[PDB]
């Protein structure tokens, strides 16, 4: 059995949803964050947000909504978590004790249900009647707000359009009726229904069908005044009301793709909307009042307002603030200008608020040689896209390199005082039968610039047509100052190869210090790709040198550097080169039981891939034979993220469901199957979906060695920003902690009555595993946090039976002590 | 004719092993290339060292039912190796015998727990009809495979279906009736006659099975998972009705009828809980979910309904592979 | 695909005990010795007579390509019987076979088991299973038998009388290399057509086509009475040389 250690570093930076209401009191106006299993609590000022409350939920928040019943002073909290849990909430404050009460609790997870595509959708009704759930195809949940609905028990109403794009809970209408726009082979259309809580089903809608367009997005809800729903898609946005039927269809929204909207005036005017290319606008709706007393919709307009960071929410605070919630990059507070500047531009920046964003690849490096060491990430993507500086000082220090560029992948080469990056940047099909790019970027303003010359690929005669305003990524290796973070160089390569693997090391007696870069020609068409190229690149005296190319026939996911040979994965092989004195590749061995050899990692002799579905093999290069072979591989299918070994017997893998899982050698050589059988020994449900994993540490070494309980470190950065620890514990300190686990929990008590057990348990579609051998580090350092009564409640009759010895009893003091040295390994 | 049929003469030396692919019915199966012809090959057999009684009778079964059936969607053996044995010494030969089988590109299993392919409803169509088709001839033969699971449902990637492990497939009998272990099918696709002791079943026992995995397409979760024989009939009885004589006049005389009884007599909700299915399926699955065995539906009868019988194999439907959303979804 | 188990009886002159100076009375004495060796052991066992017939189609298979001399019989009819019970799922403890052989067996011919007599047989089940190329699935006469029967109507009991002594040939049979020689078809067809002959009976009366004097030709098609003459003349001769009468 293994045992091991995860701590939360950095908590999850990427807002994934923000609410205004009023949920604290009845008078302040609330601003609800929703970060990964985080919710943060604001309250609007003149000046900016005052945080008050900030709660963690055993659950990742997919549904949140403010809702007032009648009856209730201030807004009441609705969250539905991944998990399916669902709960409301209340604040509730006694001077200065905070306190977050669990009116409901229930899960709403159903035995039978195929998962819909558009994701977990979550509205409640304008009256506050009912929630409505949209969990699986061709069903719809009903949660209603009733008094004595504790237990949050639904019902399902058999939905006949199964593929549902949005839905919305209408305006106006007598009955409880939803709107959406769903998906047939006829294209999409927008139906309604009347849901019916006496009947328990749904009847004929208020407002009939009709045809829209087919790359249909959104549904917003148009309030009271004038009623009915608005339809928001690629390039046109219509309105749906009874008779009435608008139609605009701007030229300027066609260039990027529309993915968020927010309400600003409450009479339904004014809307805002934001696009893929960071644009902010603004969706007016003009009044036209008939000489009866109603107001119909004269026209809709469209006005771009400026540009802000690539938005997963927006929400509008009042007197003309806005909040820019990013998942690609640094969220925002924004000011609404009537006037504009000197650029034409109604928008200015307030505040910038820091996002890791997603976190694609990393590498720790004593840049300073202090000791400590430093954490490089790859961060945000497009406009968004940089390069962030970690260092521990009590509060993080992160520098933010901005590239206005994605990144890919990046490595540190300490003989040049420099790193290597892998960037794509997004040009568009011009009139010259070219590409023109959208914004500059770190791979246009580099110092020296060069440009791949290979002729390996030229044997297509004909090439692929290409029409005006398609897409086209462009893949560059950044060459960057340690120091300055200045783009010292930048190379571009061929068009439509994309960059995918970067090492920078020295191979074979080659004392040149080289980076190399694994590509791959990516063609629409492709099943798969079929061609590939193993460049060597060399940086001196400010140029890089093409040194060598090999053509490989496919894909090169991942390069490592292996005894001074170059270790690279085309597509499901996984090859050995050598370099020879005449600086070229040449291959030794191969291995190719695999299907899409992703992740390589490597310690010794010893190898360890990553498959898409395989999960994680042993390799062996075993230097006598000079042929790979078959160690041992984990026989449970799962999609793997990225892999990393922990020590000789152990290693560390993470699932595309947000799970980690640890696998072992079984130890017991009896039958050679056994040895050749990697039991899973570790299953641990994280949350969040790891990219990189990197062995190093942040913290400052001032000589200290040993003095830690727990042994090894391992980093890994996730899509929302979070970076996190791994590490291995003895089988006395697992014990230990273990033990006082299951005393917190019984003890600590969670948002929305949610069990610490269940939300850390192993999750997939399919299976539903409790966790194992590993330690919530979050659980245990939250020991230090709760009253005194409970610490005491906690080490109450706790014995430690750690061995070489007799079941010695806790003191309360003892654990507190523990958890403070627990605490400085981040 | 005959080249072909000299068996047990031939060595594994011809086969280099690449590894170990996953654990079968009795031992695990391993993956090897033959030398001469250059094709991969699935390899997987027993051990004669168990002197009590020598050549394993489970073993003998699964070459003399295999050797007999020959279909398109059933896996074919091609041949049977040994170890390297001794000259003028075979009284000293301690060696084993390997069976050599036909190698497919992928199962069943990896593909669905991983949650990277897709089922579109022709592709069901493709997966279920081959599967009856295979099915409707063993049990045209009176064999019955007592361990339908997705890890023994092999496909390659032109969409051809076969069906791989009979280690614990035995033969069938309507006149003579012989006990056969209670407990034989995995507990999320067990039919519920031998989950209430039946000794004595029938090729039903198989449509159950697949039933079980029609759903699991549709739903891509396992339709009824637990972990203890009473659980499982419970999930099996909130969905297909709880086990009565008036939809099972027969299963008074089942032995656990009245031990294992669920917590109330529930009403089948199939049709309801499975609404989202097309009505060609769910009147296929209602019928193979049923729970009298004699009233269960047979294979034949999958392949003559509305689903599957202007199903053309022609049109064999591989199912979809994601292309560059392995490396970052889109 | 599938091996070729039928030889002509021309062939049965060089059989590999044949050319080890091996005369041939010898060899079918030891063949009609071993098959009730097989024969009576199984039937003190209680085994089914498809798993005896089973067995001895092994044994006669086996010393097509093997020498009596250099193989004992009664320890080759042994493991023949012990893989035919695990074939035909009537299975035996390796240790129950010995026990019964050695009751029904003087000490010189149990001598050749050997010091250890489970050992010395369930070694050879290695060369047995390779010997037979692993085609353990075997038909036998006795189910073309009946299901030929089945399709005869008329006196209910002349047509018993004329399964049971068919019946009765088969189990002769059995003794000789008959088996080798022809198909199980064409030796239940032989059967009934030595039978029918005995008892005077005029099998086409009972058949679907009652002036179709070549009965069989519906049952198994291309058989001259060339052949079923040869398999009721081999049949024969095990009576004639015992002296023993037909069982009528
Ligand atoms: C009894 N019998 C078996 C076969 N038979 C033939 N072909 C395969 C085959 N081919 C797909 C395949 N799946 C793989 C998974 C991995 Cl992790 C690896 Cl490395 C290689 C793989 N190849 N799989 C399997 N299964 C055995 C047990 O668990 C899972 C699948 N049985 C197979 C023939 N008769």
């Amino acid at each position: 059995m293994s045992y091991n250690y995860v701590v939360t570093a950095q908590k999850p930076t990427a807002v994934n949803g923000c609410v205004t209401g009023h949920f604290t009191s009845a008078e302040d106006l609330n601003l609800l964050i929703a970060k990964n299993t985080r919710l943060e609590i604001y309250v609007v000022t003149a000046e900016g947000l005052r945080p008050v409350k900030e709660v963690g939920m055993y659950g990742k928040i997919a549904v949140m909504e403010l809702f007032r019943p009648k009856g209730e002073s201030k807004d009441l909290l609705f969250i539905l978590t991944a998990k399916y849990n669902a709960c409301i909430l209340e604040y509730k404050q006694s001077g200065e004790s905070i306190d977050i009460i669990t009116r409901a609790h229930g899960n709403v997870q159903d035995r039978i249900g195929r998962p819909s595509e558009t994701g977990i959708i979550g509205i409640i009704d304008p009256e506050c009647r009912m929630i409505g759930l949209r969990l699986y195809d061709g069903l719809f949940k009903v949660i209603p707000l009733d008094r004595d609905n504790k237990e949050l028990k639904a019902f399902n109403i058999r939905l006949e359009e199964l593929h549902v794009i949005d839905v919305k809970f209408l305006y106006g209408c007598q009955a409880p009726t939803i709107c959406f726009v769903y998906q047939d082979p006829q294209g999409r259309h927008v139906k309604t229904y009347e849901v019916s809580l006496r009947e328990k089903e749904f009847n004929k809608g208020p407002w009939k069908q009709e045809n829209v367009e087919a790359e249909a997005s959104m549904v917003i809800a148009v309030p009271e005044p004038f009623g009915g729903a608005i339809i928001i898609g690629q390039e046109s946005i219509t309105y749906h009301n009874g008779d009435k039927y608008l139609a605009i269809a701007p030229p300027i929204i066609k260039q990027s793709t529309i993915v968020c909207h927010n309400r600003v005036d409450p009479n339904g005017s004014r809307y805002l909307l934001g696009d893929m290319e960071g644009r902010l606008f603004m969706l007016l709706l003009e009044k036209e009042e008939q000489m009866d007393g109603t107001v119909t919709l004269k026209d809709l307009r469209v006005e771009l307002l400026g540009e802000t960071s690539i938005a997963e929410c927006l929400t509008y605070l009042d007197n003309g603030v806005v909040f820019v919630g990013s998942r690609l990059g640094d969220s925002q507070l924004v000011k609404l200008n009537v006037d504009s500047n000197e650029q034409g531009s109604y928008v200015v920046a307030m505040e910038t608020f820091t996002n890791l964003g997603p976190i694609v690849d990393m590498c720790v490096v004593d840049l300073e040689r202090q000791g400590q060491g430093q954490l490089v990430t790859c961060s945000g993507a497009f406009k968004e896209g940089s390069l962030r500086i970690i260092r521990n000082g009590q509060k993080l220090h992160i520098r933010t390199v901005p590239l206005y560029e994605s990144p890919r992948k990046i490595c540190y080469q300490e003989v040049s005082q420099c790193f290597g990056v892998l960037s794509s940047r997004i040009e568009v099909q011009d009139t010259s039968g070219g590409t023109t790019a959208l914004r500059p970027s770190a791979s246009t303003q580099a110092l020296s610039s060069s440009v791949s010359s290979s002729k390996l690929f030229s044997s297509s005669t004909a090439p692929h047509e290409t029409s005006f305003g398609e897409e086209v990524e462009v893949h560059n290796l950044l060459i960057i100052d340690q120091h300055t973070f200045e783009v010292l160089h930048a190379h571009q390569f061929l068009q439509n190869e994309y960059a995918l693997s970067l090492v920078s090391c020295k191979l074979g007696k080659d004392p040149n210090t080289y980076f190399i870069v694994g590509t791959a020609m990516v063609y629409p068409e492709e099943a798969e790709p079929k061609q590939g190229r193993i460049v060597v690149f060399q940086y001196s005296d400010g140029k890089l040198q093409t040194v060598a190319e090999k053509e490989v026939k496919g894909a090169v996911y991942s390069m490592v550097e292996f005894n001074g040979k170059l270790l690279a994965s085309i597509n499901s092989t996984v090859r050995l080169y050598e370099w020879t004195t005449e600086k070229e590749l040449r291959t030794e061995c191969n291995h190719y039981n695999n299907i899409m050899a992703l992740y390589l990692k490597t310690k010794g002799d010893f190898i360890l891939v990553g498959d898409l579905m395989r999960s994680v093999l042993l390799l062996a290069y075993k230097p006598m034979e000079g042929n790979f072979e078959e160690i041992a591989r984990d026989f449970n299918p799962n999609w793997m993220s990225a892999v990393e070994i922990l020590d000789d017997d152990n290693f560390l893998g993470a699932e595309n469901a947000f799970n980690l899982f640890v696998c072992q050698k079984d130890s017991a050589a009896t039958t050679d199957e056994e040895r050749q059988h990697l039991q899973e020994v570790g299953l641990f449900h994280l949350g969040e979906f790891v990219n990189v994993f990197c062995h190093g540490s942040l913290v400052m070494q001032n000589l200290g060695e040993t003095s830690t309980p727990t042994q090894g470190s391992v980093l890994f950065g996730t899509v929302n920003g979070m970076i996190g620890l791994v590490t291995s514990l003895s089988e006395s300190w697992y014990n230990l902690l273990l033990d006082m686990q299951n005393r917190l929990n019984k003890v600590i008590k969670s948002v929305g009555k949610i069990e610490h057990s269940f939300w850390r348990s192993f999750h997939t579609e399919r299976k539903t595993e409790p966790a194992t051998g590993f330690i919530d580090g979050d659980l245990i350092e939250s020991f230090l946090d709760i009253s005194r009564p409970k610490m005491q409640e906690v080490v109450a009759n706790l014995q430690y039976d750690d061995g070489s010895g007799m079941k010695r009893e806790a003191t309360a003091d003892d654990l507190i002590k523990v958890v403070e040295e627990l605490t400085r390994i981040h | 004719g005959q080249t072909e049929s000299d068996w047990g003469k031939r060595c594994v030396d011809k086969f280099d092993i690449i590894g170990i692919i996953g654990e079968g019915t009795y031992g695990q199966v391993y993956k090897a290339k033959d030398k001469d012809t250059g094709e991969l090959v699935a390899l997987k057999k027993v051990r004669l060292d168990n002197e009590k009684e020598g050549f394993p009778i489970t073993a003998i079964r699964e070459i003399k039912i295999l050797r007999q059936l020959i279909h398109r969607s059933v896996v074919n053996m091609k041949e049977i190796v040994t170890d390297k044995q001794d000259a003028l010494d075979f009284k000293k030969d301690k060696g084993a015998f390997y069976l050599v089988f036909e190698y497919m590109d992928h199962d069943l299993m990896g593909l669905l727990e991983s949650g990277l392919v897709h089922f579109s409803e022709d592709h069901i169509k493709s997966f279920m009809k081959q599967l009856m088709e295979g099915l409707e001839y063993c049990h045209k033969k009176n064999f019955l495979h007592r361990d339908i699971k997705c890890s023994n449902i092999l496909l390659n990637n032109s969409g051809q279906i076969k069906l791989a492990d009979f280690g614990l497939a035995r033969l069938y009998n309507s006149e003579e009736s012989r006990p056969y272990t209670n407990k034989v099918i995995t507990l999320w696709y067990r039919p519920p006659e031998l989950l209430l002791g039946e000794e004595r079943y029938t090729p039903a026992i198989d449509v159950w099975s697949c039933g079980c995995i029609l759903g699991e397409l549709f739903t891509k979760k396992p339709i009824f998972q637990a972990n203890l024989e009473l659980a499982q009939l419970e999930l099996i009885s909130r969905l297909c009705g709880s086990p009565c004589p008036a939809v099972w006049p027969d299963v008074i005389k089942l032995p656990y009828f009245n031990t294992m009884k669920p917590k109330k007599q529930y009403r089948r909700r199939l049709r309801e809980e499975f609404s989202f299915i097309p009505s060609a399926a769910l009147d296929l699955l209602d019928h193979m979910l049923t729970l009298d065995p004699s009233k269960r539906c047979t294979a034949e009868q999958t392949l003559q309904s509305d689903f599957l019988k202007d199903v053309e194999l022609s049109k064999m439907a591989p199912p979809d592979l994601p292309h560059w959303q392995d490396c970052h979804e889109l | 695909t599938k091996p070729c188990w039928y030889w002509d009886k021309k062939d049965l002159a060089h059989t590999p005990s044949q050319l080890e100076g091996l005369d041939p009375a010898t060899e079918a004495r030891y063949r009609r010795e071993g098959a009730r060796f097989i024969f009576d052991v199984g039937t003190r066992l209680g085994l089914h007579y498809d798993t005896l017939a089973t067995g001895i189609i092994y044994f006669h298979r086996f010393y097509m390509f093997h020498s009596f001399k250099q193989f004992p019989r009664y320890v080759t009819g042994a493991c023949c019987l012990f893989l035919a019970g695990k074939v035909e799922e009537t299975p035996k403890k390796c240790k129950d076979i010995i026990k019964t052989a050695r009751s029904l067996l003087n000490d010189v011919q149990f001598g050749q088991f050997g010091d250890d007599p489970k050992e010395e047989v369930m070694v050879l089940e290695r060369i047995l299973l390779q010997t037979i190329k692993f085609d353990l699935q075997v038909e036998h006469p006795y189910q073309f038998l009946l299901k030929y029967a089945k399709q005869l109507k008329g006196d209910k009991n002349k047509i018993q009388k004329l399964v049971q002594m068919a019946w009765t040939f088969v189990n002769d049979s059995l003794c000789t290399t008959l088996s080798l020689q022809w198909e199980p078809e064409i030796i239940a067809v032989a059967v009934m057509y030595l039978a029918g002959r005995l008892c005077k009976f005029e099998i086409q009366e009972w058949t679907s086509k009652p002036m179709y004097r070549r009965w069989w030709e519906q049952f198994v098609q291309d058989v001259p009475v060339d052949v079923l003459e040869d398999i009721c003349h081999q049949i024969l001769d095990l009576y004639s040389q015992g002296k023993q009468q037909m069982p009528h």
